[PDB]
């Protein structure tokens, strides 16, 4: 388990701090003699918007892990989905709320599923020659291994298919399979 | 599925000749209603009951009306939506 | 008629699926033995095709409108031969 | 008083049907199931008794080995 | 039996229709097996086609009496129709199976 | 009366009131062509038809005069006693 | 020298002659077009010779040349039954497409001929290469010439059309390339006779399927990824349109038989319901919008979308008849869409300068020869029996039905709706009153040129509609190799 | 109205020796009435 | 007007203007409740319905050589 | 009363004759000539279809069973 | 004769349609009516051969569609229903 509120606060701080930095650059780059307190008067919304998004991101992903009791890539998706919605909330247009949510959710989930090399990669630390060798000539597999993942039917009828179907049909419809004979003399 | 034996022997004679009795009589009824009467059918036509009956059967149970409204024009409007929206 | 053609095609597809081909001798030699639900699927399918070509109440509207052709067409095509397909 | 000639399309259709009948008849294997003079030529030119299999096998093994070499070079230990 | 034609022998498989004990690095031997599985499926299929042809002749021969005189071909065709199908080699190339399992 | 129409429009079926002066001669050739093709079709049919019962000798069955299957049977059946 | 290399070399020679003959003789542009046409005839003659020698029941690639000089990217050429008919379609279509533009290309004629000749070489190389990465290289190579062809010879909206087809195809192809590169890394090559023996693990297959499917759905195209076609197939010059709909749409279909069926069997079978929902949706949506399309060339372009949905569903049927029917429909679509584009983009457009349906009516009265071929073509588009279109639609539809009945039943509704838009478009143009009162001048009927490109295309669809064995006999053995499955008493013989 | 007033069958169903069982295709196919339950 | 000289056509300005509106209509699409509902129905709902039905009936039935005493159902 | 058959085939007015655009030679003699030749060549092409080979083996196997009569008995 | 019934009306149709300019109005009527009347006589003869003598006639010319299990021929069967129709 994890504290969604506590983790969300840290998320708001990290990205609000970055937003505050970008707020300072806008204030520094102002042309008119506005002053040092332009940080929270003109550009203040920028820092607030950044704190709102990264806080929402860290809250909803932390909450998503707590609700599902799982730690997988999906949680980064809903976190981005909520963070993107918060980004679009500032514009005030419903399509931008959804579209911005979708992009943030998709991008952040895709990065987490594939493990983007932004900070390190999943180092195999194994014999790569043996890995590629095994995948290369694994030409024939046990049939059950295939059947475990595509199943029976749809043209996949391994030997003994009919006996199992006979058994399967009896357990469901309560009917014994006795096909008729086309030859009167039998 | 054989019925022909019962059709030849089991059918009562009244129901065998019933079409001919009806044919030979409604022909008299139809031929008398015209060229002798000719106002009675008119009285029926100019009744609201008869007027509606006449129109409904003249308009073929309104099938072409309902087919055109809810099938043909339905497909054309589906295409209009797909192309435009 | 193409609406009825679509149902006739699925019925042919159902015959092919069950019996391996669609020549008359094969179908009629194996008919007593095939699954009774299969016979219904094929039978209903070829009944709907028959409805359109023989202008039964569901798919009838074309035949009255076919009277727009020259008169010898109505006698030959839409009264005597093709309506009987 | 104008006369309409049969036209070139008449001779293509009639000639094509006549030519199809003639060409089909002369191309038959004859009363016995023996190939004609031209039948033996077409069978001979497109023989390839084992040519495709021989060449295909040689190429498959060569690209097999080439993949082996690249796998060796690409997975070499740093 | 009908003699095996000169053309027929040129395409007759020299290997059994199986993938057991076949070295997949041997290109020639693998393609030989694939050809044998494919050809065997077609033979079973073409067998049904010939049975159907005989059934067709007896139906038009026995007429009313076909329901009684064509049963032997009738049974044969249904058995072939229930069993023969061109399924390819590629499931059996990728999936080995044992009877003792 | 008869409708007016453009004389520049060429149609394979003739056009509007088309009858060439030589229509009988042309009809004779085409009918001859039709006979020739039909005869070829007749020859094919009389050789490739299949029957499973043959007609009785005294019955009106004119195909017995050209169909190969029946002609062979009748010729072979004449060898009796 | 292999006959397959001769196939790729002849058009390059014609390009060389076209670009140099000014130094041996102001040369008339008729000479240029004569060179290009004879170049396509010789390429067709070579493909006919190959087919006469081709063997129908060999699982070895035929007419291959040994290299023994391996490099990083070597062009290996080979042919079997599942590619031989696409090669024939390309070599028959290309001369007809050249004659269809004989008069309508008035400026930059040398550039037009060189692009079409280069297109011939590149499209042929797609069908003949024996390596999966070679397939991508030829598949993508046709884009710059196609971009230039549209932009130099297209109609008023040619810029937007040229950009759409380039960016759509590139975007989809980039997802296919990532799929191909993953295969190349696992197996060590993409040569067919090596990769087809590999057995990718199921999760790898799923993510390989996505990426190859994204590209093939952009190129089919499926409905919703098809606005590039509605632009490019309309704005293109007539010869460009014939090549784009007769051969370029067929690339994704032949691509399924090389890139999905042998190496992704488990992902293909597990995802067929997603493929079938998209193919079913495409069949209905495209049909309804075709019924409301008022640009005559756009209407013929949209019907290509509906037909390609049926061959796509037939190719995922995993049944012999569905797979053969898919190839049969692909070929029949090539003859019919070529003829209908000639009728609209080449006969109506040249005479009127417009493509709007509202201006046409009663053309039969003055153009009987056009209306006769146009009607036969519209029956082919409706899949009328005696055309190769019925044989392909029936076999494709039967395989789709047997694989997934609800998807086949919806796909079958095409028999009703293809008739609807084909008959509706025929009636409004050829029939539907006397000759349109918008025509100030009278119109001449088909010229000899127009007659003999329509007659030739109509000849192919009808002859193959009556004897489709001419293609099926060379398809049966090779197409067996892409089926996935087993019978219980037929498999594992001892 | 028809359901309330439609006559009962006025003849016993026709019977067939052996039910024509062999000539109707054997026990695998459908046969004719033969000393079965009444109707 | 487009390369080769074509025949004189009484090009009706209203019909030409209608043709121009159809080519340029994409430039004026907007998201409204109506357009979003229609777009969602055609793109999501109906396809997902066919997809769900195709999913649930995949492998349900087989007709081949099914006799009396057998079932079309396989699953 | 009937009219004489009229009309300008290929739009050639009755005074003049058809003018060749330059495509007719290659298309009629090269394109169509080659297709006609190929069709004749195709009559003499040997049958290499899987059906022909498989029918012959199927006939022998059904001769082995009591289905087909053996022309060469034992 | 049995094939000649099939192709004779088709032959007249292509002369009437694709060579109308050659035969004109009267030639077209003479060829079509002749080609249909001759077919009708052969049909009456066929009705006696097939129906009265109970000899069905099978005719197969060339295969139409040949795929694994489906073999559809250009083939015709004459039986009692055929000659009745
Ligand atoms: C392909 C097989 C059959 C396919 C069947 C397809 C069925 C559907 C289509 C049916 C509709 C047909 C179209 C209508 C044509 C007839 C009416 C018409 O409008 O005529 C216009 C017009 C004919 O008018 P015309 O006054 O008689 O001829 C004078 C013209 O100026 C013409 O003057 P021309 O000099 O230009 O004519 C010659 C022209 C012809 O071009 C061709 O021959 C190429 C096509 C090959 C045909 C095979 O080109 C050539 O110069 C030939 C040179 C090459 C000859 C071969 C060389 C062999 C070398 C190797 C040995 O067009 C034609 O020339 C038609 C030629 C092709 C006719 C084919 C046969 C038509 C039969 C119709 C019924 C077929 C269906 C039967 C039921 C199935
Ligand atoms: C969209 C078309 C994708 C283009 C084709 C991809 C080519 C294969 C890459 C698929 C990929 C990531 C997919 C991430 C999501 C994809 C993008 C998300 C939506 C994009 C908008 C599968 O990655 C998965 O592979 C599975 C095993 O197959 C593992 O189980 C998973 O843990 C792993 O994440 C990468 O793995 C690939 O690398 C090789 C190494 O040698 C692996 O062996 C394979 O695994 C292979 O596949
Ligand atoms: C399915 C594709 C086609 C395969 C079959 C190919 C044709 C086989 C032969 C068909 C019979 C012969 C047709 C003759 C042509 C009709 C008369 C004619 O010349 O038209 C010109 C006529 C000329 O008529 P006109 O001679 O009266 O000239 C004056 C009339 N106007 C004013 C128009 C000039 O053009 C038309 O008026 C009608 C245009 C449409 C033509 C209709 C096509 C006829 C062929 C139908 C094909 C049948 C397919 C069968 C269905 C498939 C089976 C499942
Ligand atoms: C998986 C795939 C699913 C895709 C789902 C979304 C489908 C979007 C498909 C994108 C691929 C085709 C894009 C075509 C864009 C061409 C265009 O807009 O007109 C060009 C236009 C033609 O438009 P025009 O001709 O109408 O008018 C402009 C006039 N000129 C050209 C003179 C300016 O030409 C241009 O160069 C102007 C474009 C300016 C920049 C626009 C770039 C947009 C490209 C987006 C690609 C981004 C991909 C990311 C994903
Ligand atoms: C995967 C990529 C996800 C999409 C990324 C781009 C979406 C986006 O950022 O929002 C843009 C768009 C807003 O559309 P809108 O503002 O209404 O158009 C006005 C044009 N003048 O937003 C949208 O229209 C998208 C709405 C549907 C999103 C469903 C997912
Ligand atoms: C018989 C049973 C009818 C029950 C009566 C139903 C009824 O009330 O219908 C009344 C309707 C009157 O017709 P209306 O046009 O409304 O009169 C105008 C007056 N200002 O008259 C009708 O609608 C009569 C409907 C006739 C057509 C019905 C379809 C055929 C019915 C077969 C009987
Ligand atoms: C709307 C159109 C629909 C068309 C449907 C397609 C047709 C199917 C329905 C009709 C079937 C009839 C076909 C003809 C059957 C017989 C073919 C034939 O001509 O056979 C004769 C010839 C030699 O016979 P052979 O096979 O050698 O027998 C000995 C074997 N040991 O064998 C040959 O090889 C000769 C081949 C020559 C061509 C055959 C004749 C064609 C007749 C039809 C032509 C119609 C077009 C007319 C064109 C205009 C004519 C004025
Ligand atoms: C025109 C209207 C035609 C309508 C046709 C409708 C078909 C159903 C009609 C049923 C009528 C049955 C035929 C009535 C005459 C039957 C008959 O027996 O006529 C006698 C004739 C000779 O027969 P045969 O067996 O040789 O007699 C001597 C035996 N020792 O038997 C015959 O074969 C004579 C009939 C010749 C048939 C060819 C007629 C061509 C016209
Ligand atoms: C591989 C073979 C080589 C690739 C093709 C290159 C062809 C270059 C040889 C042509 C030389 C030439 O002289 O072309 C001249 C022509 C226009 O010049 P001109 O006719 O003199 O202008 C007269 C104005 N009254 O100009 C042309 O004809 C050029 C037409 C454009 C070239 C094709 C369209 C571009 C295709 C993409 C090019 C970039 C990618 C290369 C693709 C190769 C295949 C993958
Ligand atoms: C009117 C005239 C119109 C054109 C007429 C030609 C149309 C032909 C259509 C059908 C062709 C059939 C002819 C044929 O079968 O040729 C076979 C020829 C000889 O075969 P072979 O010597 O064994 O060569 C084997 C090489 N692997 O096979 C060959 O090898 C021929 C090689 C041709 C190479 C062409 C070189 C470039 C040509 C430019
Ligand atoms: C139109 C009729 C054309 C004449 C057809 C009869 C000629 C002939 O006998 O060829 C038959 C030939 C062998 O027969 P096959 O298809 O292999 O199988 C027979 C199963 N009943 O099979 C063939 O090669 C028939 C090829 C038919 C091509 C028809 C083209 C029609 C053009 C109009």
């Amino acid at each position: 388990p994890k504290d969604a509120v506590h983790l969300g606060l840290k998320g708001a701080a990290v990205v609000g701090g970055i937003g505050l930095l970008f707020a300072a650059v806008r204030t520094s780059l102002a042309r008119k003699n506005v002053g040092p307190w332009a940080i929270f008067t003109r550009n203040g919304k920028l820092a607030a918007t950044f704190a709102a998004v990264g806080g929402a991101y860290d809250f909803t992903r932390a909450a998503a892990a707590n609700l599902r009791e799982k730690e997988d890539w999906v949680n980064n998706g809903i976190g981005g989905l909520f963070a993107g919605a918060t980004m679009g909330l500032t514009t005030g247009r419903i399509p931008r709320v959804l579209g911005f949510a979708a992009l943030t959710g998709v991008v952040l989930a895709t990065a987490e599923y594939a493990g983007s090399g932004l900070r390190g990669v999943f180092k195999r630390d194994v014999d790569e020659y043996e890995r590629k060798e095994f995948l290369r000539k694994n030409r024939r597999r046990p049939i059950e291994e295939t059947l475990a993942e595509i199943g029976e039917g749809r043209g996949i009828k391994p030997p003994g298919y009919y006996e199992r179907r006979a058994q399967r049909l009896k357990e469901k419809y309560g009917v014994d399979i006795n096909p008729v004979c086309a030859d009167p003399d039998q | 599925h054989e019925i022909m034996i019962d059709t030849e022997f089991a059918v009562p004679v009244l129901f065998k000749l019933l079409p001919f009795i009806f044919t030979i009589s409604f022909s008299v009824i139809a031929l008398t209603l015209s060229e002798l009467l000719s106002e009675l059918v008119i009285y029926f036509k100019f009744s609201r009951f008869g007027y509606n009956i006449f129109g409904f059967f003249n308009q073929r149970f309104l099938i072409e009306f309902f087919y055109n409204k809810y099938i043909t024009n339905l497909i054309l409007n589906l295409g209009g939506q797909i192309t435009k929206i | 008629n193409r609406v009825g053609d679509c149902f006739l095609t699925v019925g042919m597809f159902a015959i092919l699926w069950s019996l391996g081909n669609l020549d008359y001798a094969t179908v009629f030699s194996l008919a007593p033995y095939i699954n009774s639900n299969v016979v219904i699927i094929i039978g209903i399918c070829l009944l709907i095709g028959a409805m359109a070509k023989s202008s039964q109440v569901g798919l009838h509207v074309w035949l009255p409108m076919a009277m727009e052709g020259p008169t010898p067409v109505s006698a030959l095509i839409h009264a005597a031969t093709m309506v009987t397909a | 008083n104008v006369e309409e000639p049969l036209g070139a399309a008449f001779y293509i259709a009639v000639g094509g049907i006549a030519s199809s009948f003639v060409i089909y008849n002369i191309s038959r294997p004859g009363p016995n199931g023996e190939p004609s003079s031209l039948h033996k030529w077409f069978s001979k030119i497109s023989d390839y008794k084992d040519e495709w299999e021989t060449r295909n096998t040689l190429m498959a093994a060569a690209l097999e080995q080439a993949a082996h070499d690249k796998h060796l070079l690409l997975t070499a230990e740093r | 039996p009908t003699p095996e034609s000169e053309a027929f022998l040129a395409k007759k498989p020299q290997v059994p229709p199986t993938f057991d004990g076949v070295d997949y690095e041997d290109n020639k031997r693998l393609k030989q097996a694939q050809d044998a599985i494919i050809r065997e499926q077609w033979v079973q299929v073409m067998m049904g086609r010939l049975v159907r042809e005989e059934l067709s002749k007896c139906y038009y021969r026995e007429g009313v009496n076909h329901l009684e005189k064509c049963g032997k071909l009738r049974e044969r065709y249904l058995q072939l129709l229930a069993n023969a199908k061109v399924k390819g080699y590629l499931f059996e190339q990728q999936n080995y199976w044992s009877k003792e399992n | 009366p008869k409708i007016p129409y453009p004389k520049h429009v060429w149609s394979p079926a003739g056009g509007w009131y088309a009858q060439p002066a030589n229509w009988k001669q042309n009809t004779a050739i085409f009918g001859l062509v039709i006979f020739g093709i039909t005869a070829m079709v007749w020859k094919y049919s009389a050789e490739h038809e299949v029957r499973h019962k043959m007609p009785e000798p005294d019955r009106f069955y004119p195909s017995r005069y050209w169909v190969k299957q029946i002609k062979d049977y009748e010729r072979a059946q004449k060898e009796k006693q | 020298m292999s006959l397959l290399y001769v196939l790729l070399i002849i058009p390059i020679i014609g390009i060389f002659l076209i670009s140099t003959i000014d130094s041996f003789y102001f040369f008339n542009v008729s000479y240029y077009k004569k060179i290009a046409l004879i170049t396509t005839i010789l390429n067709l003659i070579v493909s006919l010779i190959i087919y006469i020698l081709f063997d129908f029941s060999n699982n070895q690639f035929q007419f291959i040349q040994e290299n023994l000089d391996l490099s990083f990217y070597d062009i290996y050429l080979g042919v079997d039954g599942v590619s031989i008919y696409f090669v024939l379609l390309t070599t028959i279509i290309m001369p007809i497409a050249l004659v269809s533009n004989w008069n309508s290309i008035t400026n930059n004629i040398k550039s037009y001929l060189i692009i079409m000749l280069l297109l011939e070489t590149l499209l042929l190389a797609v069908f003949l290469v024996l390596d999966v990465l070679l397939f991508y290289i030829f598949f993508e190579s046709i884009l710059p010439p196609l971009f230039i062809l549209i932009g130099l010879f297209g109609s008023s909206n040619k810029v937007r059309a040229s950009f759409y087809i380039f960016l759509y195809t590139l975007l989809g192809s980039l997802f296919l390339l990532l799929s191909i590169l993953t295969m190349s890394s696992i197996v060590g090559t993409t040569y067919f006779d090596v990769l087809l023996k590999s057995s990718f693990e199921y999760t790898t297959q799923l993510f390989l399927f996505f990426g190859i499917f994204i590209a093939f759905a952009v190129k089919t195209p499926v409905w919703g990824l098809n606005s590039w076609l509605l632009r490019a197939h309309v704005e293109s010059p007539l010869g460009g349109s014939i090549v784009l709909a007769a051969i370029v749409l067929k690339l994704s279909l032949y691509g399924v038989f090389r890139l999905i069926l042998p190496i992704l069997p488990q992902a293909s079978l597990n995802l067929t319901y997603i493929v079938y929902a998209i193919g079913a949706i495409t069949v209905l949506y495209a049909s309804f919008s075709t019924l409301r399309t008022v640009d005559v060339k756009e209407l013929i372009a949209y019907s290509s979308v509906a037909h390609a949905a049926i061959y796509l569903m037939g190719v995922f049927s995993n049944t012999i008849q569905g797979l053969e029917g898919a190839i049969l429909l692909g070929l029949a679509h090539g003859f019919v869409s070529s003829g209908l584009f000639i009728c609209a983009g080449g006969i109506l457009y040249d005479r009127t300068g417009t493509r709007l349906i509202y201006f046409f009516r009663g053309l039969t009265q003055i153009m009987p020869l056009f209306s006769l071929f146009f009607f036969i073509l519209c029956l082919g588009n409706a899949g009328t029996p005696l055309t190769l279109n019925f044989v392909g639609e029936f076999m494709s539809l039967y395989g789709t039905l047997e694989r997934l009945p609800i998807a086949g039943m919806l796909a079958s509704t095409s028999i009703i709706f293809s008739a609807a838009y084909s008959i509706y478009m025929y009636n409004r143009i050829a029939f539907g009153g006397s000759v349109s009162l918008y025509f100030i001048d009278c119109f001449r009927d088909l010229t000899k040129r127009e007659f003999f490109i329509l007659f030739t295309l109509v000849s192919f669809t009808v002859i193959l509609g009556i004897y489709p064995s001419f293609v099926l006999d060379g398809l049966h053995y090779n197409i067996s190799s892409v089926v996935y499955g087993i019978e219980p008493n037929a498999s594992y013989l001892t | 109205v028809v359901k309330l007033t439609y006559p009962d069958r006025v003849s016993y169903p026709r019977e067939f020796e052996g039910g024509l069982e062999r000539e109707l295709g054997g026990a695998g196919a459908v046969r004719a009435f033969l000393c079965l339950d009444d109707e | 007007m487009a390369g080769l000289q074509h025949y004189k056509i009484a090009m009706d300005p209203a019909l030409v203007r209608l043709g121009s509106m159809i080519s340029n209509r994409y430039k004026y699409f907007r998201w409204t409740k109506r357009t979003a509902l229609v777009s969602f129905m055609y793109v999501v709902v109906v396809p997902s319905t066919i997809g769900y039905l195709a999913y649930k009936t995949d492998g349900l039935w087989d007709l081949r050589a099914k006799r009396r005493g057998d079932l079309i159902s396989e699953r | 009363q009937y009219d004489p058959p009229t009309g300008w085939l290929w739009g050639v007015r009755p005074g003049e004759k058809y003018q060749n655009e330059g495509w007719e030679g290659p298309f009629f003699y090269g394109f169509w000539g080659s297709l006609i030749v190929f069709a004749i060549a195709y009559a003499y092409k040997p049958d290499t279809s899987i059906q022909t080979w498989a029918l012959e083996e199927a006939r022998r196997r059904l001769e082995a069973e009591g289905i087909l009569e053996d022309p060469n008995p034992t | 004769m049995y094939l000649s019934i099939i192709i004779l009306p088709l032959l007249g149709s292509v002369v009437s349609g694709f060579f109308g300019r050659k035969v004109g109005v009267s030639g077209a009527q003479l060829i079509t009516c002749s080609s249909v009347i001759i077919t009708t006589i052969l049909s009456i003869i066929a009705f006696f051969e097939v129906g009265f003598n109970n000899i069905p006639v099978t005719i197969n010319i060339f295969r139409w569609i040949d795929s694994e299990w489906f073999i559809i021929n250009w083939g015709f069967q004459y039986d009692s229903l055929t000659v009745s129709m």
